[PDB]
């Protein structure tokens, strides 16, 4: 009653280690406000210059 | 322990200050909640912890020289923490485990098998579980203020007494040698009480005596040889012991041992390990925050000879039945041994 | 604070013992390995105990291990002040340090024990540079090489006088 | 209705969120009898132990800000909920306070007891230095609290705390109370028992003060009797104290009186500021906030202003903010925070703690 | 020829520098009728007057009576003129600087002593033991002090005070001797009990075990002859009276035993110096002359201290007067004559001169 | 017979030219009673009643009077030699202010009357001990951490980076986190106990988050240490949390980057044509680089920063704690070094103008 009932009130973010990131990607400089990234369980697609 | 959980196992001879680097039984990934020695094996101890597992260990005869992290059997059947562990009094290699998931499981450590699963009997948190005299039944204390007598092999509810204690504080229940159920609990006014129950007539208790208005659960220690129940409260500095007889009011207050320091745990030595020649009927290991202090309970006697009346035949370190025999449905009493041979 | 002063002979011996000057080998053998200090007859100044010294030259020819013979030099029932040049090796360095030793046996008379104790903090202040102090109140607290080694470097010491412990 | 509980080393303040003063203020002591009963309760907590202290042995469950024995600590909380506040802990959420740089092990026990022993529906832990800033209505300032066990200096800038600049001083009211005994035996009055600890502590709270010039105050007290005061003991005896009135609080500014190597409270506050960034030291000088009961001595603010000014550069303006209710600043700040509409998102549920554990209380707090 | 006076809590020790033992040992009391009696003269009249202790707890509280003791010391006990001999005085630990100057003012203006010096009793006892670093537990008549010393300087923040000494044990022995049927209540009977305590009492290594031995036989029973010829026998009271030192609960005292007080004072010192203090515990005072006091102390402190440290209790056989004996040899040194507080120096700097020269 | 004296923030190593190890290593501590002064190990043994002060803080002199006591302790109390009879080789921090060097020269020639004296950069000497003329030296001592790139014997001052994070900061951080376990160390005497703990039980984890997981779910990583007064204390994750401040300065509230990024940034400031050889000759120096596993963590971190085609090789000789001293001994024994000596008779007629030249 005091606290709203939920399962996600304590979800926290945590960036992945450096060795599992993707470096040296010329990310696009297009002013259009899109996601610039599409990912599926198989591949990672990033818009580049 | 700094990480995971561990418990310290040391020989009784190793008194005095204990090294801070003394090897410990550290195999659990979470804090260990309950431990219990095997009544038929003096070097086997089971432990339940927060990692939802039960681990059975084998202790070397001289103790630990290096930290012990590998157990004999890793016994995994619970979804939540396991805080209740009770070996079978007469059936060899038979162990009871009850977790916070409100399920009672009877296992076979010798074969790592789950003999029985009892999940649909306790609707709330289980406080403690105690076997009866011959291991046929067990009583359980539940958060809903109910006391239940359950047959594990048949998975049936023999009897039940709702609202055994009206208080919302934790309450306990143990089995006596005669077959009665001794329970400690709290009243509606938060007053600590003791109760005696007859499984055949659960309408009203024979005895209902109040002690005080302090906090903390009461841990009862029953001695079948002398029919004396020692009541130890968590955080209390006193130990009260009562005598259970067939005459009214069936609960007789004997005396109280008083100290100046609260106790954090409590341990009772089984009858096979007491100093038989000094009329010592109970030895209690009082657990402080940084010390374990043995307490010796003795009967004042002028004669220095052996006391037959104080010291009847007690259960020995040998088992009557085995795991497969008890599962079939056989029942037998524990084999009684003689304490006269221990006289020096 | 008994007011007992330190004689200039003791001071001069201390500077010679402490600071090693570039000298020819014959003068090196004349350096003091151990030396004892005792009160004067009038008990007004700390004087050198004549003849009770160990030189570096005697080490290896007449003296096998300077520490044991230095202990034998300590009287059984009298207090003394001692200066020992300890050569020892650590796990990572070789050191040559001076040790000031207070020898106050229980068998010594009460008057002797008091005066040396009451003037220890005055003579030690004059002898600047000593970084090990060994207060031995019995023969068992000084005769052991390990006891000296424990004060020198605790458990890091691995050798003393070129001999393993 | 939320509960605000401030458990200090010597005193425990409790009340309800939205009030202006703590409803229950009792000493944090547990007493046990030391004699035998001859005429036909094994422990006493709070004021009931203070009234019967003649036959009891008083023990403080908290010493130097660390909990010596948790079994008596639960008795303090049990007395608070049922005997002082007379409320059911399983109905009201509890807002709890912790010392700065509190060990995570100490915090884990504190929340576990609340959720499992008292079954509180919701719980939250806040840094005592933060609430003391809420009571003064500020977002920037260095809070120097001085309670019974320890002294903390916590600089906070624009709502951002600087953990690396937090300093500790193992010197508080209990150490001063012990020091007052050592100098009281000089005048011929002997106080040794734990029962007499509360008598000396009461003397300190009524007759002690901080002298602006310590050396001058010795000169005045050594040549005049205008600085002498009289106090009546519980048995009717009257004692008189002279220079001991201001010598006891002087241990705060000169810890060498206790054989301590650490610096005084004025230098600890100054050293805390110098550990901060240069661009924020100007605001911390003008927003020095005092907290705790040990900062209630008469003239302590004036002495603090003089000492810090001698250490700080001449161009900086030193402001010692000493509200008259600073003895309850932590609790008052706690009540204010528990009443804000933006705080309901900080409550930690009992259900959430059951399924997640203490991992969620280490987060959502500082 | 200097004078050494040890102003103890209950007994005053006085003598001449260079002597092995004090010349006069008399109680430090003042007798006033229920016109002024001092020392044994006050105790010879017994119960007609009331007795007061001006230094009841090591710290002088009534200076008018203290001057009477010193006047009685110089003229009646030492039998010398104070104006012809320098006087060396002993002071209790944690003695306030105010009493140090009052001691200086009285010595020079009332007795006109040519020279004076003030020394701490605990420091002399350690020096007499041949040490500069250690902890001295001085158990006297009215107070027991545990004074840790490092390089001849007391650590004031670590000195603990115990109001449990020979005076309390004598009263306790008086209380427990009534359980055998004997009656000792008067002042004269109190001196008899003290004589019994100093001759037959001993400290038992194991208190509970010794009770079993005393309750199962009579090998521990001793006979004592009263001054009028009656003979009394005492049994388990021999070790029960000194046991109150280690178990103050026997006297109704909440404070800890003298073994724990020594341990507590060590724990108040710095961590680096505790190892030296554990191996340099020195006993002093009359109350530490009970046979079996050193071994019991070694056993008790070992159970408290960590097992890796060496506990060594030093009990010199002359520890009863180690404070005076150490002080006497100080004043007998020719090199110590420059440490006397000369009257010329007192006339210039006043009573404050004692702080910068006697520390 | 020449003397080599390497004055550090915490330890002052002294010895004789031509030797292989320092004959005299003692803490650079001046202690005074708090109940007339003690220097070095004599202060370390009596630290129970002394107030210990470091004359050097962050490689900066705070009190020159205490500094002369340190030097007086070296010549007369530890080395047991006359300073006026032996040439003495001094060591200086990189980018050492000319004012600081002048005071070192003035004290040696006027107070100690040394016949000859020379000042050398600590980073240069560290490379001699490893037998190299090209590589970046990351000397992390007690007060400050420096990254000095060197190529073919040529120093590049513009690429020298300084990190105000070293052994003293780690020791102070260990005390802060030890209170989280229940052990309180506040006095300057207890600082040495914590420093002794850090040198014996601390190590650098290859991964930090994983090392937290095993320490929070197992008791294999706990160790026990015995205090001087006998109580035994145990430490768990504090063993590798304290050295982690080297790679994550944010633990101390510091904004600057870790010692791995500082090394990479110092290389990035160098010319492109020499970066390949600096990647393969990364030399560690100082006592703060003696943590077990610090070489492996350095290699992993720099490899993640450097391009994939460059071979990262962290050179961590087992005697790197005395690399500066050992390098000084070799220089003082070389035949080509005698023309670097600065005579006393040359200084009193010329002044510090000749020591600013002939040095770097
Ligand atoms: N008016 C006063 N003057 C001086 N000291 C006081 C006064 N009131 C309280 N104190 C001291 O402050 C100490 C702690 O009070 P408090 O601030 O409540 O501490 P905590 O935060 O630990 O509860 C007490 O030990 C008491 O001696
Ligand atoms: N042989 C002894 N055995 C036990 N107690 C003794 C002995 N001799 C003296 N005492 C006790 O020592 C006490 C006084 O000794 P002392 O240390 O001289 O007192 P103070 O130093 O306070 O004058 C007396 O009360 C006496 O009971
Ligand atoms: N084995 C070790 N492990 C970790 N740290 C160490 C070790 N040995 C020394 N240190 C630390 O290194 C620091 C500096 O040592 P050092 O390189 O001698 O500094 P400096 O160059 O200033 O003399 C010291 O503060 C010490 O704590
Ligand atoms: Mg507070
Ligand atoms: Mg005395
Ligand atoms: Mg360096």
């Amino acid at each position: 009653k005091v606290v709203r009932q939920s399962k996600f009130r304590h979800v926290f973010g945590q960036p992945v280690k450096n060795d599992q990131c993707y470096e040296d990607i010329r990310v696009s400089r297009v002013t259009w406000d899109s996601t610039f990234c599409a990912v599926n369980p198989k591949f990672l697609a990033v818009i580049v210059e | 322990a700094s990480g995971g959980g561990a418990f310290l196992v040391l020989p009784l001879s190793k008194t005095g200050r204990i090294d801070k680097a003394y090897p410990t039984v550290c195999g659990h990934t979470g804090p260990v909640l309950d431990i219990d020695w095997c009544p038929h094996n003096d070097e086997v101890i089971a432990s339940g912890s927060e990692d939802c597992t039960v681990m059975v260990w084998q202790i070397p005869e001289n103790g630990l020289t290096s930290p012990l992290t590998e157990p004999v059997v890793v016994l995994e059947g619970h979804t939540k923490r396991v805080g209740i562990i009770a070996w079978h009094p007469t059936a060899r290699n038979v162990l009871l485990s009850a977790g916070c998931d409100n399920v009672v499981l009877i296992w076979n450590v010798g074969t790592a098998e789950e003999l029985y699963r009892l999940d649909s009997l306790h609707p709330d948190l289980i406080y403690n579980v105690s076997w009866n005299h011959n291991g046929s039944l067990f009583c359980s204390a539940c958060k809903d203020k109910s006391v239940r007598i359950i047959d594990p092999r048949r998975g049936t509810l023999v009897a039940e007494r709702e609202k055994a204690h009206e208080g919302a504080r934790p309450m306990r229940a143990i089995f006596l040698a005669d077959g009665k159920v001794f329970t400690t609990g709290f009243s509606r006014m938060s007053e600590r009480q003791l109760a005696l129950w007859d499984p055949e007539n659960l309408e009203e208790p024979m005895a209902l005596q109040e002690l005080d208005s302090s906090n903390g659960a009461l841990l009862p220690f029953y001695d079948p040889d002398t029919s004396v129940v020692y009541v130890c409260g968590k955080g209390d500095s006193s130990i009260r012991y009562f005598e259970i007889t067939e005459e009214p009011p069936y609960i007789h207050f004997l005396n109280t041992f008083t100290s100046k320091e609260p106790q954090r745990g409590m341990g009772s030595m089984p009858k096979r390990g007491l100093e038989v020649s000094k009329c010592e009927i109970a030895r209690f290991y009082k657990l402080h925050e940084r010390k374990c202090e043995p307490i010796v309970m003795t009967v004042p006697r002028k004669s220095d000879l052996f006391q037959d009346d104080l010291y009847p035949d007690t259960a020995g370190p040998e088992a009557a039945l085995e795991a497969e025999e008890w599962v079939s449905g056989r029942d037998a009493d524990p084999i009684l041994i003689s304490l006269r041979e221990a006289y020096v | 604070a008994s007011g007992v002063a330190v004689s200039d002979g003791v001071i001069k011996v201390f500077n010679d013992m402490k600071v090693r000057k570039s000298s020819t080998p014959e003068e090196v053998k004349k350096r003091k390995k151990a030396v004892l200090f005792c009160l004067s007859e009038d008990k007004k100044n700390i004087i050198l105990e004549e003849g009770k010294e160990i030189l570096v030259g005697d080490v290896g020819q007449t003296v096998d291990d300077p520490y044991a013979t230095f202990v034998k030099m300590l009287p059984d029932k009298d207090c003394r002040y001692a200066l020992y040049d300890a050569t020892y090796e650590t796990k990572e360095s070789k050191k040559e340090d001076l040790v000031f030793i207070f020898w106050a046996p229980e068998s010594a008379p009460l008057k002797s024990k008091m005066i040396y104790a009451s003037s220890k903090d005055a003579i030690k202040k004059k002898l600047t540079g000593i970084k090990h102090e060994l207060q031995a109140n019995c023969y068992e607290e000084v005769k052991d090489r390990c006891t000296l080694a424990e004060k020198l470097g605790g458990s890091a010491v691995i050798s003393l006088e070129g001999k393993p412990l | 209705a939320a509960l605000v509980v401030d458990n200090g080393s010597g005193m425990c303040k409790a009340g309800f969120a939205g009030d202006d003063a703590p409803r229950a203020v009792f000493p944090s002591i547990v007493g046990r009898p030391r004699h035998q009963g001859v005429m036909v309760k094994d422990s006493y907590v709070g004021d009931e132990a203070q009234s019967k202290r003649g036959i009891l042995t008083l023990k403080y469950p908290i010493e130097h800000g660390i909990v010596t024995n948790w079994d008596d600590m639960e008795k303090i909380w049990h007395h608070t909920f049922y005997n002082e506040l007379r409320v059911a802990p399983e109905e009201h959420p509890v807002l709890l306070t912790e010392a700065p740089l509190n060990p995570k092990a100490n915090r884990e026990k504190m929340t576990q007891i609340m959720f499992e022993t008292f079954n509180t529906p919701a719980m939250y832990v806040a840094i005592q230095a933060v609430l003391s800033l809420y009571a003064s209505g500020r977002t920037t300032g260095i809070v120097m609290d001085s309670g019974d066990g320890v002294t903390h200096t916590v600089p906070i800038y624009e709502g951002y705390a600087l953990p690396h600049a937090i300093l500790r001083l193992d010197l508080a009211g209990r150490d001063l109370t012990d020091y007052l005994m050592k100098i009281l035996t000089e005048r011929g009055y002997s106080f040794t028992t734990t029962a007499e600890r509360e008598i000396v502590r009461d003397i300190k709270e009524k007759l002690c003060y901080v002298a602006l010039d310590f050396e001058q105050e010795m000169a005045t007290a050594a040549s005049s009797s205008s600085l002498e005061k009289s106090y009546e003991l519980p048995d009717g005896q009257v004692i008189t104290i002279g220079n001991e009135r201001f010598r006891c609080p002087e241990a705060l500014f000169q810890p060498s009186f206790l054989g301590m190597e650490s610096a005084g409270i004025h230098e600890t506050t100054f050293n805390s500021i110098m550990k901060c960034d240069v661009d924020i030291r100007k605001d911390l000088y003008a927003n020095t906030v005092l907290s705790g009961g040990t900062t209630m001595y008469p003239g302590i603010a004036d002495r603090m202003q003089k000492e810090i000014t001698a250490l700080a550069p001449s161009t900086m303006k030193i402001k010692i903010i000493a509200p008259p209710e600073r003895k309850y600043s932590v609790w008052i700040g706690g009540s204010i925070l528990a009443s804000l509409s933006t705080f309901q998102q900080m409550w930690i549920s009992k259900q959430e703690y059951d399924e997640s554990g203490p991992s969620i209380v280490h987060r959502k707090c500082f």
